[PDB]
């Protein structure tokens, strides 16, 4: 270390065995340390025991995501572009089927190749580029060809701010150590300045080079690469040159005009992907806020301010700690950036802000479920980030009696209560269902709890849905139709292929799914939130912040004395909203397609990709494996000798991953040591073993390695289930 | 801050270097020197328009069982005896090292002055135009680069095509 | 420990065999290339003697030679473990007694010895290879071919034949 | 510039330049022969 | 020959597998490429899996119900190198993965602190060890068994 300190070698470190904690990788050779090195690799507990730097690596470290995301989406626009199917989809929508992804036809590729729509061999999408795409005031392949090293060049550069970082002699503490303006810049203006520079190029250009695109032409037959300067003269036909205004306010006379925007709601007949004559609008009106916003501030004056009774005294004091933490506003943040992903998932499928998005079906649930695992993925972390700092995070107990030392002060309380909400829940929240089975099977019906048998009567409508699709009547302005079109009130008329939102009705069958996800959603954060409390003592172990916030299991004894820690709380916590989202993605297909989903045709007799099989047959919760599971996926498991087969063909393994997850999280470890020597045994007697010394895994490693695969394993396996039922009829 | 970064070779990478160059020297040349129109023409009947073909793969073997021999004895006693084993003097031998080759075997040595040095001298000459060639070559063959490329008419291939003024490949000069 | 070999009787024995059997086995060759026109496999039978009979078959013949081949080499075995052969110019080589600076062991390069009048097993080294490696060639072409040099007419000069098989 | 009795080192994963290619140059005798199971011999 | 039926020169079934099944390929009445310069079902993908006619070699290649070929390798009437061809292969190749395995190893354990110069690797591949298995004539084979990894050492 010691090598040379000094001051005395610009001779860099390669060659002397070792780094990383002090009796460190020794001399005396091993493997463990090669897991370590890896896992831990970013930690802070190690590198120095004074902040100064991890700030100073994590704006840095941090930088090379930008950049990636960054050779990322150029990798999809170059592909989005020259491998095709844009053009050729874009005058010809409700048709194509699009692609940007092709193989090369070695070995047997090629079964995954097929065909697509602008006439040619590939495989399919569901990551909805050739829909912001729409956008393109201007349209053609080479240009996404500009947007793309447009890509790489951000990137290189915002991948050279990162060597223009830690590896140059670095800020310090001040400069976030100051934090005083922070947001103060971030929401005011990039926020703002993006929303905001959005909308110059969100009307400028898009808005007409889509306003006459919704009826035919073919491109360049459109819309130019400059066209659109001075020559506010095509701005013509969308609106005024403002006539005679100056600068909005109000010496104005509208005989017969409004700008823009004149607010929409609903959803274009011909491109329901809604209205974009809004879109400006909000985007502006967004912005301002932001503009207006970001003019604070300079801290503590407002935290430091209202306390009460029995309320936060410490509320005042929030954190000196919360300028010198990380771990802690890391956290938060994952429970907000996580927890506000998955409020997508749902404005979008109930509200597309996309032209062609609905109709294509599986180019936008791919999305609400993609978005819906990082908004769930993020959280368990923002749990575990906090016991992160729980545990360790700050020098000393500097800190004190306050709205925390109070939660604390209660602990055997708070988690006290929740634990029987959830049992409450259970049993009114999933035996529920079993009644059904077991006296639907025992076959009573009379009696079940039926959208029909238990007192509910052929309607669901009085609540708020009804008085949302209604609502333009109140203060309310209006505009046609709702705000969602899936609200209880009015209109039906959307889209001319296929189909795409309408009511969306309720009760039973939706009245218990939407509770079952409380109980799910409540007994998740139980484990978290008792996990991340009880972070560094407790009454079955209090000498228990000695390590950190791993650590094993303490041992044998007080009876159990294993799990507790809570890496490991985040390890069972994660275990279940592997379910939490895993079947909130099982609800909303199975909606969205026994109802929804389906389509038009004369007198526009509805014909739902299912006749609405849910009615009285979710509520059996075999109902979820008779007309789920083993229904849809008959998709999956035909899906042989085609073009997607790349589903059925994972569909096995990673339905076999999984399938081997439980043996990482099912066993000992003696045990395979106990094994991994018989093997170094016969290894010696060759002469080809000892040299590194051959070591089982690290009993949390062995957690780690379950988990992570009982997941990407669980989960793909329904990555295929669905992209295999959505492409091909729905 | 500066690299670190490296060599040690940094003495062996310097002649595979008058190894490409100086040789470039054998197209540099013979090319332009071509003979513009000797006279003229290049006619070769001969060993070549009645025997069934001459060369291409016959060709190689022939031609370098000779480079074939000669560039292995090149570097493999370029110099270095001793010739094995087995703690460190570096280059990735020098396992020769202390010891050239032989402790009064045989003339192991050229010249007088117990080593073998081509006198004292003569930096001149090679430190030059030499690891030029290194440098000349570089340019002249960025002009391999510049000389044909284009693919004169005779293919488009994967059409962008991309504009169109006129032609291009070489002889000398440029219009402008 | 038993640095390093070794060996030694060993394959050096292991070899001669083959060089001299090498040797031998193109002699086989040697006879369709003068006064030419008779060979390939021909697969013989091999020179075939009398004619008081045989007849296609009198007998797996060919099997048989080399049960004999058998017994006489145990018994070259029944030599190399313990020296036995009063020549004695395989084993080491002859010159009675000697070359054996690696009978008892310790070698490392040992060139050896072995003619009294004269000189050597050494340029009987060098057939020894060539034609060892001459098989290799030999029963390397056929699988293509059969046939040595005319004259600058048209044949030694590559026409044109079919790959390999493939 | 390697002579006789082992040579220099090299990285953690230049099996990631080992499995890709080696191992990549076979499927460029995977299509040399675009195809096997059993194999004709030279 | 054996269980299944017979090679290629007849296996009805497997015909009938040329035919319908891939052709099917077909299947696009049209689906544009006229004179059009990508989209190769067209040229090969078949004709690769395809030309391979009546012919696909002729390898016997035994072929049961439904046609699809199967491997006897008994060593006979003519399916040897099903196994063994690609059998020795399998051997030769693996062996002297790992006799060079038992090699940049056995070449280490000395001279001064070799406590890991493994996970970097001293001469890559061992580039030194290298050819020691194809210049494995017999090796293992008997000074594997006898001396070195020698009963001693046993
Ligand atoms: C803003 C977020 C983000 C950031 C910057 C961090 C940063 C950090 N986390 Mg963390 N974390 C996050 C989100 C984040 N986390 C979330 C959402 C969770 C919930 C799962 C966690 C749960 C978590 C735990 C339990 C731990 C950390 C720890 C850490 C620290 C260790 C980092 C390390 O060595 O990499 C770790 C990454 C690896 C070693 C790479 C292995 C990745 C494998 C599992 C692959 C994933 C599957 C994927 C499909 C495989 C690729 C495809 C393949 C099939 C080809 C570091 C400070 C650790 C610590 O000890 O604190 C100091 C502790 O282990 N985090
Ligand atoms: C060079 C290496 C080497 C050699 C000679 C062996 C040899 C052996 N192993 Mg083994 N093994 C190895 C590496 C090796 N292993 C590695 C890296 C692992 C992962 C931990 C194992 C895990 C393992 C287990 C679990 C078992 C064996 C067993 C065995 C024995 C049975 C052979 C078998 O069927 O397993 C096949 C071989 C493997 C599964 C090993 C995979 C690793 C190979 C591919 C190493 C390839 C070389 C590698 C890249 C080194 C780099 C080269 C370097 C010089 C630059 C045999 C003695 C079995 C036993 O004990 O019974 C006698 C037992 O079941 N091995
Ligand atoms: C999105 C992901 C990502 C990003 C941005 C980073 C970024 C970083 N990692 Mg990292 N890492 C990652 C995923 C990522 N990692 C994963 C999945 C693992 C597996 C556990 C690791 C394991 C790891 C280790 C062990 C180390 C790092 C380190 C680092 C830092 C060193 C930068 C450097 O030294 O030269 C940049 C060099 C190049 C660009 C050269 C080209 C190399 C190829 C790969 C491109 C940098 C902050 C080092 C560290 O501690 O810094 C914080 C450390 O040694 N990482
Ligand atoms: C986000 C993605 C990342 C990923 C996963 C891919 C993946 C792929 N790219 Mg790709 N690519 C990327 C970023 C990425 N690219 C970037 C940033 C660029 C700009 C250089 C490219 C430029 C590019 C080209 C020109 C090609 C690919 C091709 C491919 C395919 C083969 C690429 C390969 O490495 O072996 C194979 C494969 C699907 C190949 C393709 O288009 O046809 C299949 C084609 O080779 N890529
Ligand atoms: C713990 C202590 C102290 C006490 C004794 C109270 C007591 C009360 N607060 Mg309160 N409050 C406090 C501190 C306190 N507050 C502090 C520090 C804050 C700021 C953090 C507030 C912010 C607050 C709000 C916004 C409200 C109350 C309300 C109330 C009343 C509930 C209504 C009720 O029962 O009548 C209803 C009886 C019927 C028969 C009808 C109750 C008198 C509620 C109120 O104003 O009355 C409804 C109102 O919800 N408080
Ligand atoms: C699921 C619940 C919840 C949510 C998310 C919403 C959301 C909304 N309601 Mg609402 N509402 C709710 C419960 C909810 N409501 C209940 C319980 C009632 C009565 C018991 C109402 C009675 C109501 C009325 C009368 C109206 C709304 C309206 C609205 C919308 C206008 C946005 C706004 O004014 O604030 C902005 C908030 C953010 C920007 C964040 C918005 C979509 C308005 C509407 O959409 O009519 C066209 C209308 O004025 N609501
Ligand atoms: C006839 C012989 C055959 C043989 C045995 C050699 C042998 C050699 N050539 Mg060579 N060469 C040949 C044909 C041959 N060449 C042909 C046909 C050409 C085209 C004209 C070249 C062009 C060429 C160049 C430019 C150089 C060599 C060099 C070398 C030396 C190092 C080669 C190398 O890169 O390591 C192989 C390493 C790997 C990692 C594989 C080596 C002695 C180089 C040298 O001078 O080094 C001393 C370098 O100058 N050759
Ligand atoms: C004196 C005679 C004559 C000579 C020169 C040899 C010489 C040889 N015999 Mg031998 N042999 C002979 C007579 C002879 N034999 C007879 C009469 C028999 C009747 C069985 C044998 C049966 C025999 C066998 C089975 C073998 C030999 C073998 C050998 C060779 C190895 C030496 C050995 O194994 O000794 C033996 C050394 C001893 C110390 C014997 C131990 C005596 C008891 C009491 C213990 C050697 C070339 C071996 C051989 O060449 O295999 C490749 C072995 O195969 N012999
Ligand atoms: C520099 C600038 C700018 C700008 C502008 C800007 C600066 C803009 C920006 C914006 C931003 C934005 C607009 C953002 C975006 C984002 C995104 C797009 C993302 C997305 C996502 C999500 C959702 C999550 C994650 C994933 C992803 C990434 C996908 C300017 C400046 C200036 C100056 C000084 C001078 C004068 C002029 C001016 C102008 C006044
Ligand atoms: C047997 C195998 C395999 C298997 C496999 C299986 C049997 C399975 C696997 C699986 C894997 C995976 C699975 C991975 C992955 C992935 C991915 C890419 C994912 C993605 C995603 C995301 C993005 C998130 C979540 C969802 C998903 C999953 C979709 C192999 C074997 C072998 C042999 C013989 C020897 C040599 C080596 C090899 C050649 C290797
Ligand atoms: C199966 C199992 C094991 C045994 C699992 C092992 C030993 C996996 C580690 C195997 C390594 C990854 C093989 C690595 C070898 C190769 C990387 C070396 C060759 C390099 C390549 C070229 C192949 C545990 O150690 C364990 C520990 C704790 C709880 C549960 C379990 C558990 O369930």
């Amino acid at each position: 270390l010691v090598d040379r300190d000094p001051i005395k070698t610009s001779f860099e470190q390669w060659a002397k065995p070792g780094h990383f904690s002090r009796t460190i990788a020794k001399g005396p050779d091993t493997t463990t340390w090669i897991w370590n090195l890896h896992a831990d690799a970013h930690d802070f507990d190690s590198h120095t025991s004074d902040l100064e730097e991890i700030s100073r690596k994590v704006f840095s470290a941090h930088f090379g995501q930008l950049s990636i995301i960054f050779l990322w989406l150029s990798g999809m626009y170059f592909h989005g572009a020259r491998f095709s199917n844009y053009e050729a989809w874009l005058n010809d929508p409700t048709h194509i089927g699009p692609s940007a992804q092709v193989v090369w036809p070695i070995v047997g590729q090629e079964i995954l190749n097929g065909d697509v729509g602008g006439g040619f061999r590939g495989i399919q999408i569901t990551s909805g580029f050739f829909q912001i795409w729409r956008a393109s005031g201007i349209t053609s392949e080479l240009q996404l060809y500009c947007t793309a090293i447009g890509a790489l060049v951000f990137a290189g550069l915002m991948l050279f701010a990162g060597w223009f970082h830690y590896h140059k002699a670095a800020p310090k503490l001040a400069w976030f150590q100051d934090v005083e303006s922070m947001l103060n810049h971030h929401l005011a203006g990039l926020l703002g300045l993006g929303s905001l520079s959005w909308a110059r190029h969100q009307v400028h250009v898009s808005l007409p080079i889509n306003q006459f695109l919704n009826a035919g032409v073919d491109p360049k037959e459109i819309p130019l690469p400059h066209e659109f300067i001075l020559n506010r003269d095509l701005l013509a036909q969308l609106y005024p040159s403002f006539a005679e205004g100056a600068t909005p306010f109000f010496t104005l006379n509208w005989s017969k005009y409004a700008d823009f925007l004149t607010f929409r709601g609903g959803l274009d007949p011909l491109t329901g992907g809604l209205w974009l004559t809004d879109i400006a609008h909000h985007h502006l009106a967004i912005a301002i806020l932001f503009l207006i916003a970001g003019h604070m501030y300079r801290i503590k004056d407002i935290l430091e301010a209202h306390k009460g009774p029995f309320t936060g005294q410490g509320h005042k004091g929030l954190y000196e700690i919360l300028t010198t933490s990380w771990h802690a506003q890391l956290s938060i943040n994952l429970a907000m950036l996580g927890s506000l992903t998955i409020v997508v998932a749902q404005h979008m499928y109930s509200m597309p802000p996309y032209p062609y998005l609905a109709t294509d079906y599986a180019t936008q649930l791919s999305l609400f479920t993609h978005h819906m695992w990082i908004g769930g993925f993020l959280i368990v972390g923002a749990a575990a980030h906090a016991a992160i700092f729980m545990v360790r995070d700050y020098d000393p107990t500097t800190r004190y009696n306050d709205l925390l030392d109070r939660v604390l002060r209660h602990r055997d309380a708070i988690i006290s209560h929740l634990n029987w909400v959830c049992i409450f829940l259970g049993f009114h929240s999933f035996g529920l269902y079993i009644h059904n089975d077991t006296m639907s099977a025992l076959g009573r019906p009379q009696d079940m709890f039926s959208d029909t048998a238990i007192q509910l009567q052929p309607v669901f409508a009085q609540w708020i849905q009804n008085t949302h699709a209604l609502a333009p009547g109140t203060t309310a302005p209006g505009a046609t139709a709702s705000t969602s079109l899936t609200w209880g009130g009015g209109d039906l008329v959307a889209v001319g292929n296929k189909v795409a939102l309408l009511p969306i009705p309720l009760g039973t069958a939706d009245f218990l799914v939407h509770h079952i996800h409380a109980f799910t959603i409540h007994v998740t954060v139980l484990i978290l939130l008792k996990g991340v409390l009880f972070a560094r003592s407790s009454r079955l172990i209090p000498d228990k912040a000695n390590l950190g916030f791993r650590f094993p299991c303490d041992g044998p004894g007080r009876g159990g004395t294993c799990q507790v820690s809570a890496w490991d709380h985040v390890f069972l916590g994660l275990f279940w909203m592997y379910n939490s989202i895993s079947v909130v993605i099982f609800h909303f297909s199975w909606k969205m397609q026994s109802d929804v989903w389906g389509t038009i045709n004369d007198q526009g007799v509805v014909t739902h990709i299912t006749a609405g099989n849910f009615a009285q047959s979710s509520i059996t919760i075999n109902g979820w494996l008779r007309d789920f599971l083993w229904a849809q996926a008959s998709q999956v498991i035909q899906s042989y000798g085609s073009s997607l087969s790349a589903y059925g063909l994972f569909f096995l393994g990673a339905h076999f991953v999984w399938a081997f997850s439980l043996m990482f999280l099912f066993s000992g470890r003696g045990y395979w040591q106990e094994l991994i020597e018989s093997i170094v045994w016969a290894h010696n007697k060759l002469k080809v073993a000892p040299a590194t010394q051959p070591r089982a895994l690290s009993i949390v490693q062995g957690r780690a390695v379950g988990v992570t695969h009982y997941l990407l394993g669980g989960i793909a396996t329904t990555w295929a289930f669905f992209l295999a039922r959505i492409i091909a009829v729905g | 801050s500066d690299p670190e970064s490296l060599r040690w070779n940094v003495q062996a990478e310097l002649v595979h270097s008058r190894w490409a160059m100086l040789g470039a020297a054998g197209i540099f040349i013979p090319e332009f020197l071509t003979k513009l129109g000797i006279l003229n023409t290049p006619s070769w009947y001969t060993a070549g328009e009645q025997e069934y073909f001459t060369d291409t793969t016959t060709l190689f073997i022939v031609e370098l069982v000779f480079i074939g021999w000669a560039e292995g004895r090149r570097w493999a006693d370029i110099l270095n005896p001793g010739c094995v084993n087995t703690d460190p003097i570096f280059p990735n031998n020098k396992l020769t090292g202390t010891d050239v080759g032989y402790p009064g075997g045989l003339w192991f040595d050229p010249l007088g002055w117990g080593s073998a040095s081509p006198q004292k001298l003569k930096e001149l000459r090679t430190k030059e135009i030499k690891n030029g060639r290194l440098a000349m070559l570089a340019v002249m063959g960025a002009w391999f680069q510049h000389i044909y490329t284009g693919t004169g008419p005779i293919d488009n291939l994967f059409a962008a095509h991309l504009a169109d003024p006129h032609a291009t490949i070489f002889a000398a000069f440029t219009p402008k | 420990l038993a640095e390093d070999p070794e060996n030694l009787r060993w394959f050096v024995q292991a070899e001669l065999v083959n060089g001299r059997w090498a040797m031998l086995g193109v002699a086989g060759m040697l006879l369709p290339e003068v006064f030419t026109s008779i060979g390939i496999i021909n697969v013989p039978k091999w020179y075939a003697a009398g004619k008081e009979e045989y007849f296609a078959s009198s007998s797996t013949l060919f099997v048989i030679e080399f049960i004999l081949s058998h017994y006489v080499e145990i018994r070259r075995w029944q030599d190399i473990k313990n020296p036995g052969s009063v020549n004695q110019d395989p084993i080491f080589k002859q010159y009675s007694l000697p070359a054996g600076e690696v009978g008892y062991p310790g070698g490392i390069f040992n060139p050896l010895n072995f003619a009294p009048t004269l000189e050597a097993k050494e340029k009987e080294i060098a057939n020894g290879r060539l034609m060892l490696a001459f098989l290799g060639f030999i029963i390397q072409h056929n699988v293509t071919g059969k046939g040595p040099f005319d004259n600058l007419l048209q044949h030694i000069s590559d026409p044109w034949h079919n790959t390999i098989v493939q | 510039m390697r002579d006789f009795k082992t040579y220099l080192s090299v990285a953690p994963v230049l099996s990631t330049l080992w499995f890709g290619s080696l191992a990549g140059l076979l499927i460029e005798i995977n299509r040399f022969f675009p195809d096997a199971l059993t194999f004709p011999f030279f | 020959d054996i269980a299944g039926l017979t090679p290629c020169k007849e296996s009805k079934q497997f015909a009938k597998r040329e035919k319908q099944a891939l052709k099917k390929l077909q299947a696009s009445l049209k689906l544009y490429a006229d004179d059009s310069a990508p989209a190769l079902a067209i040229k090969a993908t078949m004709e690769k899996t395809k030309k391979r006619f009546d012919n696909y070699g002729k390898y016997g290649l035994l072929c049961g119900s439904d046609g699809l070929p199967h491997l006897i390798v008994s060593g006979d009437q003519r399916h040897w190198g099903e196994f063994i061809t690609p059998g020795i292969l399998f051997l030769y190749i693996a062996g002297w993965i790992g006799w060079v395995g038992r090699s940049y190893l056995i070449a280490i354990r000395d001279e001064k602190k070799p406590t890991q110069k493994e996970i970097i690797i001293d001469v890559p591949l061992a580039s030194s060890l290298l050819f020691r298995g194809f210049s494995w004539p017999v090796a293992a084979y008997r000074e594997l068994l006898n001396g070195e990894l020698v009963d001693n050492n046993f």
